[PDB]
């Protein structure tokens, strides 16, 4: 490419984008988790008897 | 039926996190926006065991240029990058355009 | 020892089993093309005291027989070939395939495979390859010195050199369609191989013989509803507790009649 | 759900930056004005994907 | 993994300092303004760690 | 007194282990350059009622033959040397070690030492000492009247007196490395020394031969995460209970037999 | 695995560290049977799909290779008489071991 | 079931091996009478609701049909004298066997 004096790029983040994506993430996170909850909640069940 | 869930869960706090590095390096000059991408694994047929982080992969948009005045300084206008060497010999590249 | 505890035990393994492929399909919610699993059980055999409709006089037959059942068996945990939401990525190495087909992938040891996966990448020889250093089969490669890379709608692909006015078209990406898609066996990294249950793959170009379009810059999501996982978990918990419910009512009854 | 939000979300943004763009390259003498144009996407049953 | 935020955190007040001196100490006729300048890191591996 | 009953004590204290170290991790979750430490066990032995693949008769052998375990042993606690996150403390006598090696230490009877730690003070004569009283080997001494000491990317510290306008190099922060870092044996206030497990230390500067650089103002934390350790407490913890079970069904088992 | 005595035995419990002589041996100390020698001033261990191994170092620009990882397969794997820490020796049951590079 | 003698047995547990030639054998080196051989480095078993197994290979795409796992019945299934091993074998009172394939 050409060079141009005197200039500076900048971050190429679009704060809407991440802002969003880190909503999404976070439910991601707590479904999963939620299957380990289960999960020993059967063992749990299956221990007593 | 934890293998499966805690697998997932790495992947879920990896994605969080490169999603923390890329909002935290915001106005960082020579920077290009990181996203994870996943891939299952199975290892015959019918059995599943999770999931696996398949590489951290770089967007390399190029970002708007801003006059900031002063003259030692430059910024690429397309592709392209700035080669530096270390006192040890190593080669460095970067996209930086901070001279001092 | 007791028909009942093993019709029991048979029942809690067929739930440990849509359990397993619950958790897998909510772990890898955000893998790009993913085609979530259902499972799918079947009755087993039973045991005949009488025999059903018997002869039981010279004129009358039994309305009904005698028959118990020797618990459940699972059939087979499927693939459902869904079509998954196109995102928006806006680069320029990922295409999303809309409709039916499968990228042919060149394994190392030899062999082909098919992905539904598009996010490609490019190896220091310039070749057009996937992530986890698979070689597309028609081995499309890049030239250097690229200013940009379009692919068509249909499968032709052309990139911008630095002049010459005109992009050059540098290859094509034809597409494999199966007949059975739910029958090839998944192995790793997006990755499916043909079996006998699915017919002998043909490749044809996009948009031709049913099959799908390629677009450039989105991906294809995974096709898992997680809305839907969290109530089908609380189901598959219940019918868990209960045949644990069965089985120590089993275990109470045969203690208090040993207990003689 | 969330790809029809995120989509919106989006071509929102989008359709705001390149109205940006024109105000901001005003007092230009060789710019000619720009706009985005849209487009539904179907891929699924009789339900918008964004 | 606050390491994330807690290492933003401190480099956004930073800035806030800076742009906050150089406002307050206008009109002073020997004054040369300051700017901050930031660099992301990498320990170990491709996930930054702010 | 019984087999099942060994075995299940050994499995009983396996997990106590584990549930030990695990207890440990967490416990110094911000500690400054800690290193985390992972239990590793393997089976014991196996009593062989029948050889496998023993000669059954004059041609046929046996495919598998009769084997009863003996239990788990814990082999191992092995430190995981992985590279702790950074953090900005702000303190000019802060430094902090980016890749592998280590700062050799003093012990008051003579023998050396070697740390991760970063958190460098000054005793009370002017010589670089760490928090404990231990001072550095290379015996790096700070005169007094000194107004900023700088420690560069590499070895080199350099203090600022009043005047001269000119900084003046006291001494090398040469650090040392081993072949094996797993095998250095831990002590108490955040040491390690030399065993044979580890090879001889070598000593470099730092950007040298693998060594790693040092970062002025900055410090190391510890490389422990707090979201996997609660599921390794929910796993162990169903572990034990299962074990305990165990022995509860042994113990009844052998009381319906010698309740005759 | 080579055992002291001279025997060899199989695993596939995946757990490598470093003696001081930089071979890569087992959790236990015994070493595995090709004697993949790490070498010293290594920036960082690579292990492949395959059964490359491979060491970035200081300089050279380029991870050097320093041996490689095959593993053996047995026509029939449960008649495998099972001595402890997690090893296994081939018996009369089990076929001779063929070795295999990873993957084919 | 081929008794080493050479006289044939009949069993109805279904437990079996393979032995280090692959002739699929029973739990005590039994072979079963159709000779069953599965081939070196197969993939994995399957056995069909008939008499047929075949098993997989690796880049074939196309199971190999190994042999056909016929069953006998007898006239009287309780005229079998039982042995040890798990073993029946014919006697007087029930006729003389009569292999046919599965399901029919």
């Amino acid at each position: 490419g050409k060079l141009t004096n005197g200039a500076l790029e900048a971050s190429n983040v679009d704060l809407s984008k991440e802002l969003v994506n880190m909503i999404v993430a976070q439910r991601n996170y707590q479904s999963n988790a939620q299957t380990i909850k289960t999960q020993d909640q059967i063992l749990n069940t299956l221990v007593n008897l | 039926s934890f293998s499966q869930a805690v697998s997932g869960l790495n992947a879920a706090a990896t994605n969080l996190d490169v999603i923390g590095n890329n909002i935290a390096n915001s106005a960082t000059y020579g920077f290009k926006s990181g996203t994870a991408s996943f891939a299952d694994m199975f290892a015959g047929s019918k059995v599943g065991l999770g999931v696996k982080v398949a590489g951290i992969t770089q967007d390399f948009t190029d970002g708007t240029t801003t006059n900031t005045g002063r003259g030692l300084d430059v910024a690429i206008s397309q592709n392209g990058f700035f080669r530096l060497v270390d006192s040890n010999g190593s080669v460095f590249y970067s996209r930086n355009g901070q001279f001092k | 020892m007791i028909s009942s505890l093993w019709i029991a035990k048979t029942g809690l393994d067929a739930q440990q089993t849509n359990m397993d492929v619950i958790a897998n399909n909510l772990a890898n919610v955000s893998t790009n093309g993913f085609k979530r699993q259902r499972a799918v059980f079947e009755d087993l055999l039973y045991q005949t005291i009488r025999q059903p409709g018997a002869q039981s006089s010279e004129q009358t037959t039994l309305p009904s027989g005698l028959q118990i059942g020797t618990g459940v068996r699972p059939v087979a945990t499927e693939r459902l070939h869904s079509q998954g939401n196109l995102s928006q990525t806006n680069n320029s190495k990922d295409v999303a395939i809309k409709g039916q087909g499968f990228f042919q992938v060149m394994l190392p040891d030899g062999t082909s495979a098919y992905t539904r996966d598009g996010s490609f990448q490019v190896d220091q020889n310039g070749q057009l390859v996937t992530a986890g250093g698979f070689q597309v089969q028609p081995a499309i490669t890049i030239p250097a010195n690229a200013l940009s890379i379009t692919i068509g709608r249909d499968g032709v692909v052309s990139v911008t050199q630095q002049g010459q006015a005109a992009p050059v078209q540098v290859g094509q990406l034809n597409l494999t369609t199966f007949m059975n898609d739910t029958g090839l066996e998944s192995i790793g990294e997006n990755l499916y191989i043909e079996t006998q249950s699915s017919g002998a793959p043909n490749e044809s170009t996009p948009g031709l013989n049913g099959a799908g379009l390629l677009y450039q810059g989105y991906v294809e999501t995974s096709n898992v509803n997680v809305a839907e996982e969290l109530v089908n978990m609380i189901q598959v918990q219940r019918a868990y507790e209960i045949n644990s419910k069965a089985v120590s009512t089993t275990d109470q009854m045969l203690q208090k009649l040993t207990q003689l």
